[PDB]
């Protein structure tokens, strides 16, 4: 039962690692999007003026 | 099984660190989305103008 506990927790670890890689690439996309949002905020202030 | 249980607790600590990093990165992106919402508010004001 404890070996099955360790294996199920390892299953959670591998699922979290797959999410880490895929959602990490989407997070880098969000980093670039955040930079774009900041530049767009500056441009939005200028465009509002 | 003693060696496996000790590695299991170490991997549980890995689960702790991985979920903490994920939640902190999500909070940083929520703050960036808040900044983006501020930018969108500015854009809305620009649209009104």
């Amino acid at each position: 039962i404890l070996e099955r506990q360790g294996h199920d927790k390892d299953l959670q670890l591998h699922q979290s690692q797959l999410e880490l890689q895929e959602v990490r690439l989407s997070y880098r996309q969000l980093q670039x999007x955040x930079x774009x949002x900041x530049x767009x905020x500056x441009x939005x202030x200028x465009x509002x003026x | 099984v003693l060696i496996l249980e000790r590695q299991g607790h170490d991997k549980d600590l890995q689960l702790h660190q991985s979920q903490l990093e994920l939640q902190e990165v999500r909070l940083s992106y929520r703050q960036l989305q808040x900044x983006x919402x501020x930018x969108x508010x500015x854009x809305x004001x620009x649209x009104x103008x």
